[PDB]
């Protein structure tokens, strides 16, 4: 329940973008998170860490995101 | 008439340098 | 000095946009344009300069 | 005022360096 609350807060805070929320949940936020979240925000999936990129990729199907196509092409 | 117009090519952007 | 620097930096901005048109992702933000030591620092104004000069050039081409 | 101040500082230093370089070339 607590993790669900955190994920709902992240998903809402990132508009409806579940992939950025998943990145924020996996990579945390602040110490190494926010640079990668900003990199996500400007496209720039190369700057995002490899593990976070794979995590987003394995969540591609279940998560809905405006950035899903851009991650698919990357 | 006699002439047959060449069918279009997709336009791309090029610069010498 | 500004005219020389602007020539170089519109050159590199043109390179980035030509890369973008081919399809590959380029950031096309003035901060992450590559500085060539002939370019100098990228302001926000040269994006506008490049767009306007490119439009005028496209109009000028025969 | 503050914005003009930072711009004037940067402009003065860049203008000085450019004038030095142009005179050196000349």
């Amino acid at each position: 329940n607590a993790a669900a609350k955190q994920l709902a807060g992240l998903v809402g805070k990132f508009d409806g973008d579940e992939l950025k929320a998943a990145l924020a949940y996996n990579q945390g936020e602040g110490r190494l998170g926010n640079p990668q979240l900003e990199a996500y925000s400007k496209g720039d999936f190369a700057s995002i860490s490899e593990e976070g990129r794979n995590y987003m990729r394995n969540l591609l199907d279940v998560a809905k995101s405006p950035m899903a196509g851009q991650l698919e092409t990357f | 008439f006699g002439g047959s117009s060449d069918e279009t090519d997709t336009e791309g952007t090029e610069v010498s340098g | 000095d500004d005219s020389m620097k602007s020539m170089n930096k519109l050159d590199v901005i043109d390179k980035q946009f030509q890369k973008r048109i081919n399809g590959e992702w380029v950031s096309t933000d003035f901060k992450d344009m590559p500085v060539n030591e002939n370019t100098g620092e990228f302001k926000h104004s040269d994006m506008v300069n490049y767009a306007n000069k490119k439009l005028a050039e496209i109009d000028s081409m025969d | 005022e503050l914005l003009s101040k930072v711009w004037s500082e940067n402009q003065k230093k860049l203008e000085e360096k450019a004038r030095e370089k142009a005179l050196a070339d000349v």
